[PDB]
Order: C-alpha cells, then sequence, then structure tokens
C-alpha cells in the first residue's frame, strides 16, 4: 500500500482486448484462443495488489 | 506575377474533360498501393492471417 502511491504505472484496462483482434479465426470452429485468454485471466485490479 | 503550388500544374488540352490515369497523384496512389502489396507479400509482417 505504501508503494501504491509511489509507483507511476497503473494498469491499462484495454491492452488485452485491444489485442487478439489483429488475428482471428473462422466462426465454424468451436474453440477460441482469444476467449480462452479472456476466460483464463481476469484483470479486475485485484491482480494489482 | 506568379503563384506557387505544391503540386505540378499542366493545362488541359480539351474543354470536355474525361477520365485518364496519367498524372502525379494517381502515380502516387499507385506507388503507395505497390508498397502495401509488397508488405502483404510477406507473412512475417503479419503472422496471424
Amino acid at each position: 500500500v505504501l508503494l501504491q502511491r509511489i509507483s507511476p504505472l497503473q494498469i491499462d484496462p484495454t491492452i488485452i482486448s485491444n489485442t487478439m483482434s489483429t488475428v482471428s479465426e473462422s466462426t465454424t470452429q468451436t474453440l477460441s484462443p482469444a476467449s480462452s485468454i479472456l476466460g483464463k485471466l481476469r484483470p479486475s485490479n485485484s491482480d494489482f495488489s | 506575377e506568379v503563384l506557387l503550388l505544391p503540386i505540378d500544374h499542366q493545362p488541359a488540352n480539351v474543354t470536355t474533360p474525361t477520365l485518364d490515369f496519367t498524372n502525379e497523384l494517381t502515380n502516387w496512389r499507385a506507388r503507395v498501393c505497390e508498397l502495401m502489396k509488397n508488405l502483404v507479400d510477406n507473412q512475417r509482417y503479419q503472422p496471424g492471417w
């Protein structure tokens, strides 16, 4: 909590979702690596502490 | 008795204008699209597609 006020960087909320739109797939597939990422990791600012 | 232009001037031959592909800005648009063709020709610069 003391380094919280000192450190300049905060989380950028949209790096992960602004990525994975450069690459895509056919909708015919049932597996999705990008939604696998967004179901796997949840940023939520509770990661940060 | 002179004005200065950023692009090249050339007077028209006829008074009924019609389409041609022989001028400086079409040559420019052509060279830009030729670079983008050379950029899409490699798949290192876009590995996802």
